[PDB]
């Protein structure tokens, strides 16, 4: 959520996803950007895509 | 009158006539050391021959390796050139059997005259420019540095070493100056040779598009 | 009246600190957006995403910036033979003149492992070594030092004192320094060439 | 014949860290002796000392081709 | 009468102004000269001046003058220059990179919305960048398949 005033935690711009490329790190950015924070799970069919 | 005029055509000799020589073909030293009062000695004066031809060259015979390919260097004297112009050099150059003319003119083509000189003859090749690019030869310039065409064999060596295809290479297009310097062929690669802040030259190369 | 008039002068600098910031936000954005994806390979050539070559070596030379001790060069000779020469202060050994710094020299370059290093790299060291040779002749030249290692003051010896473990020494750590100031593959040049514009 | 660098980048000692700090954090086999240790990135920087490590880096050049070094026969530096 | 005046007699259309610098330093005591204009192909038109040794600092004059190797150096060169003129100090291979790129193309490809799909191909990087309904709705129209590369 949002921050403070409603338990929203932190956010991490654009820039500093720069940084971690900047750096080169991989594992890092993927897990903070998509383990710890939103990670989900969606099903698809093949054949028509 | 028109002192300059004079020196103009003196130097546009000087510096097509070393294009040719760098492009391989007939060409001598003595000729290359030519002066322009030697030139004056040549040729008349502005008012009296005029812009016809006086003192072009075709002996731009394919020294290199075939002289059998050849050059033509026309002047045509009017401003602008025209198609029917155009007809006139064609049928020179059909006539000669000559593979290559060198066109220079003084205040630029016409749109069906410019719309020709891509379709008058695949056979034949009628390289344009005008007497201003020509006052100085661009390798001279002290901000570009020296190239090479490089042969079939010397490309299959490269594009071995690094295990590339031709295609990811760096690119260089048939309108920039020095591409139209050697007329370059699309299709093909040029050896750079970059100077450095050492004596280690930085060697590239690039494909012509 | 001066009061005023430096406020006036005091707001104007105040102004622009957030206006330039912006200016170098849409420099920063922009530009790393496009330049991020270059990446240096084990092939030492630098290729887009596509697999295109761009630079054939990176940087012409291979080297970080990060490892450069001189002004955008990997060594300062003059610093690094002092500083060897201070720890390893060998008495024993004795002096060389210029035919034995040059014998000395050419036989342990022409060593394989330093013909596994850049030619130009060599060529550099070899004239370095050549003027301290030119240099030290000067100096037993202007004191008339022999070389036989005889004269009474023996202090003459010491004004240009070295030692072929030095040059050993020296050598080997210079070869040591060069060969670790090399850009490692899989690094990823084009964001920090986009951080470094925009700073 | 190899033709890649004989050293190791940073690279490869944080990403050959990394992985075998999740194996010993499992219970993998584990060859170096602890001191009383807990941690796993301890244990993986201790191996890594030791040239313990049962790992094979397989370096790609673009064109597909590879090639393999031993963790225990890189050149290895703090 | 009054278009009459305006016309050009002599001199180059396309200058503005030119003016003879004058140095001192011991090593010249000289003269050079300094114009602005935009036909770097023009001045080299005339005897006397040492036309080899020219220079604009238009990029694209020089890459339509000389061609793009020039144009190339020319742009480290003035980065450089601005840079160290204000007092400013940037390895060179930063800055080398980074002029190699702009011209692998063939063509001074700027960093522009222009420039970048010029130089992309990838679909989402485009969306994400600037006028993404129209790339979105151009991609779909094109039926562009898309890797994750
Ligand atoms: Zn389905």
């Amino acid at each position: 959520t949002e921050g403070r005033s409603r338990d929203g935690g932190l956010r991490l711009g654009e820039m500093e996803r720069d940084c971690l490329i900047g750096y080169g790190a991989s594992m890092l950015l993927l897990e903070r950007l998509m383990i710890s924070s939103d990670a989900f799970e969606v099903d698809v069919c093949g054949q028509c895509g | 009158d028109d002192e300059e005029e004079t020196y103009r055509l003196w130097k546009i000799r000087k510096t097509i006539m070393q294009l040719c020589h760098d492009r391989g073909y007939l060409v001598t030293q003595d000729e290359l050391d030519q002066t322009l009062e030697e030139f004056k000695a040549q040729s008349g004066d502005k008012p009296s021959e005029g812009r016809p031809r006086r003192t072009d060259l075709t002996v731009l015979v394919a020294h290199n390796d075939d002289p059998t390919d050849q050059m033509f260097v026309f002047f045509p004297e009017e401003p602008k050139v025209g198609i029917k112009t155009i007809k006139v050099y064609c049928q020179r150059m059909q006539e000669e059997n000559i593979t290559r003319a060198l066109i220079v003119v003084q205040q630029g083509m016409t749109p069906s005259a410019k719309q020709s000189l891509v379709d008058m003859a695949p056979k034949y090749i009628l390289e344009q420019f005008l007497q201003q690019e020509l006052l100085i030869n661009i390798t001279e310039h002290e901000l570009v540095p020296e190239h090479v065409v490089m042969t079939k064999e010397e490309v299959t060596e490269l594009l071995a070493r690094y295990k590339l295809r031709e295609n990811q290479l760096p690119r260089i297009q048939a309108g920039d100056p020095v591409a139209r310097y050697f007329g370059i062929k699309r299709g093909q690669v040029v050896k750079i040779i970059r100077p450095s802040e050492t004596a280690g030259r930085y060697i590239t190369y690039r494909l012509v598009q | 009246t001066e009061f005023f008039f430096h406020t006036m002068a005091g707001r104007e600098g105040l102004v622009d600190t957030a206006v330039k910031t912006a200016e170098t936000g849409y420099m920063q954005r922009r530009l790393v957006k496009s330049l991020e994806d270059l990446c240096s390979q084990y092939d030492l050539t630098v290729r887009s995403s596509t697999g295109d070559i761009i630079q054939f070596i990176y940087g012409g030379d291979g080297l970080d910036p990060a490892a450069m001790e001189g002004k955008d060069e990997p060594l300062e000779f003059k610093r690094v033979l002092d500083n060897i020469k201070a720890v390893f202060p060998c008495p024993s050994e004795p002096a060389l003149s210029k035919n034995e710094l040059i014998l000395t020299t050419e036989s342990i370059m022409k060593k394989s492992e330093f013909l596994c290093c850049q030619d130009s790299f060599l060529q550099e060291i070899k004239k370095f070594i050549k003027g301290v040779s030119e240099k030290i002749k000067k100096t037993r030249d202007k004191y008339g030092i022999n070389d036989n290692g005889t004269t009474e003051p023996r202090v003459l010896y010491q004004l240009d004192r070295i030692t072929p473990t030095q040059v050993e020494k020296f050598l080997e750590t210079c070869r040591d320094k060069y060969m670790r100031a090399q850009m490692e593959p899989g690094s990823a040049v084009g964001a920090l060439c986009a951080q470094s514009i925009g700073e | 014949k190899r033709i890649t660098t004989p050293y190791m980048t940073k690279y490869e000692r944080a990403r050959v860290l990394g992985t075998r700090a999740l194996q010993i954090a499992m219970c993998a086999p584990v060859m170096v002796e602890l001191e009383g240790e807990t941690d796993p990135l301890l244990i993986a920087m201790k191996e890594l000392k030791a040239r313990k490590i049962p790992i094979i880096i397989r370096r790609y050049l673009p064109d597909g081709s590879y090639e393999d070094w031993g963790v225990d026969e890189l050149i290895i530096t703090d | 009468k009054e278009d009459l005046p305006k016309v050009v007699v002599q001199g180059i259309p396309e200058v503005s102004r030119a003016v003879i610098h004058i140095d001192e330093q011991s090593g010249k005591e000289k003269y050079k000269l300094l114009v602005e204009g935009d036909n770097l192909r023009a001045v080299m038109a005339t005897h006397g001046v040492k036309g080899t040794r020219t220079t604009s600092n238009n990029t694209y004059e020089v890459e339509k003058t000389l061609g793009i190797e020039a144009a190339r150096t020319t742009i480290i060169n003035e980065i450089q220059y601005t840079m160290v003129n204000h007092g400013m100090s940037i390895d060179r291979r930063h800055v080398m990179l980074l002029s190699d790129l702009m011209t692998y193309k063939g063509e001074v490809l700027g960093i522009t919305r222009f420039g970048l799909a010029k130089m992309k191909e990838s679909v989402l990087m485009l969306a994400s960048f600037e006028k993404t309904a129209d790339h979105l709705f151009d991609a779909a129209y094109f039926g562009q398949k898309d890797s994750v590369c």
